[PDB]
């Protein structure tokens, strides 16, 4: 790319992944705020990691309003720099310091409409975002909210061949993947933003669970104990137990009680058990839930 | 289902076809490298074969890594005693994209025979990485193939077996193969296959899909069914060995068509 480091001007330290440190910058030439991700070469003996190489070859191709754009890639033969947007917060640091007394109900159906269309984008761009979770959701000044860290994504064929299982931020797993099921899809990233958007209304974790057979369990108290009725083939999966305690169905509405219909709706079909009957980002874009959403759609990033 | 992704397939096959143009290597680059020629080309595809097997990696992997060698020759020129090392790193690289368990960087280097060193292929790694602009996702014969088959009425898993086979014959003949898209590669095989198997053409809805005809797809299929025709007198056997095995039906023992009738 175009970039060399002497262009740029650190400003704090704003995160570390497991994989090196994030500072805020500033583009000395332009006066672009952006965000740089240090990934060391060295420190590793097996050259640049698999996350990275992942990281950048997928978000080169990934330029939508609701991706975090990547800008830049630094590359020198000691270290590596990835050269991204700047947004000021997440959604989470949202959520535990302004939602105190709630996250009002245009705003979120804004996110919801904005996050849905990111993860459309990603899936007809044959890429698994494989760790949705409010930390990794960006939120800017002007009000969009921005898919971030494509880490542990991965470009899938057609139909999916099976794929790394530790997979997803606990929290937020799919059923399928508890259940160690050979096969997942773009279904998994429908679930993390069920789990999600019912975090919005709340402002606490759907299903925070402290192991996965927990995480399992507290999914069937909520939404019951799945059968071959919900969902063919489900007694017959890998990690499938007879001996699974069979919990009954609650009601949505006691589930989020502060939701509508609509949302309880929408809601209802993010979080179906069966993968196969789970709404797609792109049809729930179409769902009523969204009907008075007015947001100006966010313009992309050059 | 979902597996399958109904609500995306057609988006992702008409991204896949633009994205192939664009991860196109140049169909004359061999010419253009004054020491190594597509023989020499041939082998190392054979034993990057052979390395996929040994260390019991995706077929994707294996294509990927050829994609990348292709696209490296086509603006790098490099010696005859170098040509392994590109090899090497682009099944390295290819490993780190499409593998759950991507063998360590030490068995890449204990596979060369000690002719390079973890060095070296490391920065054969970085160079790569450059020369490619970290473009990795790469449209594959195989990412077509397994797309075309969920056109099958209904699935024979002898055809599928087949069609993996000969596309994976195309990747060791830059002669004539080079000049033929991923998609075009992936037409001809499944339509081949398809044929041999079943005595069955290429449906109409790929006619639909892909805009392809018999009328379009025949150069490719000509060049396909003679090098299916030679396979076993080729000097490269190591995808015919591979497909000997009861992982992919010992489809590479089933006899090819003497004519097409096309
Ligand atoms: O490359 C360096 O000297 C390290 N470095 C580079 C860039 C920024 Br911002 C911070 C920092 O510590
Ligand atoms: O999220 C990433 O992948 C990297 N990144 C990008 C942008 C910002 Br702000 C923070 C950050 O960690
Ligand atoms: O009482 C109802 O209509 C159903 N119901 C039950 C319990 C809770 Br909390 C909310 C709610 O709507
Ligand atoms: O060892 C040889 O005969 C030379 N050589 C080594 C490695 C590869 Br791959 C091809 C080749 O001709
Ligand atoms: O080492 C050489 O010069 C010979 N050689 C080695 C390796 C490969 Br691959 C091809 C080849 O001709």
């Amino acid at each position: 790319g175009p970039g060399s480091m002497e262009n740029f001007q650190k400003v704090e330290k704003i995160g570390e992944g497991t994989y090196g440190v994030v500072y805020k910058a500033r583009n000395k030439l332009t006066g672009e705020v952006v965000a740089l991700k240090k990934i060391r070469l060295d420190t590793e003996t097996e050259g640049v990691p698999s996350t990275a190489i992942r990281e950048i070859s997928l978000l080169k191709e990934l330029n939508h309003p609701n991706i975090v754009k990547l800008l830049d890639v630094i590359h020198t033969e000691n270290k590596l720099y990835l050269v991204f947007e700047f947004l000021h917060q997440d959604l989470k640091k949202f959520m535990d310091a302004s939602a105190l007394t709630g996250i009002p109900l245009p705003l979120i159906k804004s996110y919801l409409f904005q996050l849905l269309q990111g993860l459309a984008f990603c899936h007809s761009h044959r890429v698994l975002h494989r760790d949705l979770k409010p930390q990794n959701l960006l939120i800017n000044t002007e009000g969009a909210i921005k898919l971030a860290d494509f880490g542990l994504a991965r470009a899938f064929g057609v139909p999916v061949r099976t794929y790394t299982h530790e997979v997803v931020t606990l929290w937020y797993r799919a059923p399928e993947i508890l259940l160690g099921c050979k096969y997942y899809s773009t279904a998994v990233d429908i679930w993390s933003l069920g789990c999600i958007f019912a975090e919005m209304v709340t402002r606490r974790a759907l299903f925070p669970g402290d192991s996965e057979i927990d995480q399992l369990f507290r999914i069937f108290r909520t939404l019951g104990t799945p059968d071959e009725v919900v969902w063919p083939g489900v007694t017959s999966m890998p990690d499938y137990k007879p001996s699974f305690p069979k919990w009954a169905r609650q009601d949505f509405s006691k589930v989020v009680p502060p939701l509508d219909e609509d949302g309880r709706s929408l809601l209802s079909q993010m979080l179906h058990y069966d993968p196969n009957k789970r709404i797609s980002a792109k049809a729930a874009l179409a769902h009523p839930f969204f009907q008075d959403v007015t947001k100006p759609v966010p313009h992309l990033r050059l | 289902g979902v597996n399958e992704v109904p609500d995306y397939h057609e988006d992702i096959h008409t991204y896949l076809r633009e994205m192939e143009v664009k991860c196109k290597p140049k169909v004359g680059y061999m010419k253009k490298q004054p020491d190594i020629t597509n023989s020499m080309r041939a082998i190392l595809v054979d034993w990057l074969v052979e390395v996929g097997e040994e260390y019991k990696l995706q077929n994707e992997t294996l294509h990927l890594a050829v994609n990348y060698i292709d696209r490296f020759l086509s603006s790098m020129s490099v010696l005859r005693g170098k040509l392994q090392l590109v090899g090497t790193a682009a099944m390295l690289l290819a490993s780190k994209f499409e593998e759950i368990y991507p063998p360590e960087v030490a068995e890449f280097v204990y596979i060369t025979d000690d002719t390079y060193t973890k060095k070296q292929v490391l920065r054969m790694e970085h160079l790569v990485l450059k020369v490619l602009a970290f473009d990795l996702a790469a449209p594959t014969i195989n990412q077509f193939l397994t797309q075309y088959f969920l056109h099958q009425q209904p699935a024979n898993c002898k055809v599928e077996s087949l069609a993996m086979f000969l596309g994976e014959l195309s990747l060791i003949d830059a002669d004539p193969y080079l000049k033929y898209l991923p998609s075009v590669i992936a037409a001809a095989a499944f339509h081949l296959a398809l044929y041999t198997v079943t005595g069955q053409s290429w449906p109409e809805s790929l006619v639909q899909k892909t805009g392809y005809t018999l009328e379009t797809l025949k150069p490719c299929l000509l060049d396909l069914h003679q090098t299916y025709l030679r396979a076993p007198q080729h000097a490269q056997q190591s995808i015919r060995e591979k497909y000997k095995n009861s992982k992919y039906h010992g489809v590479s023992l089933l006899n090819p068509p003497e004519t097409l009738n096309v």
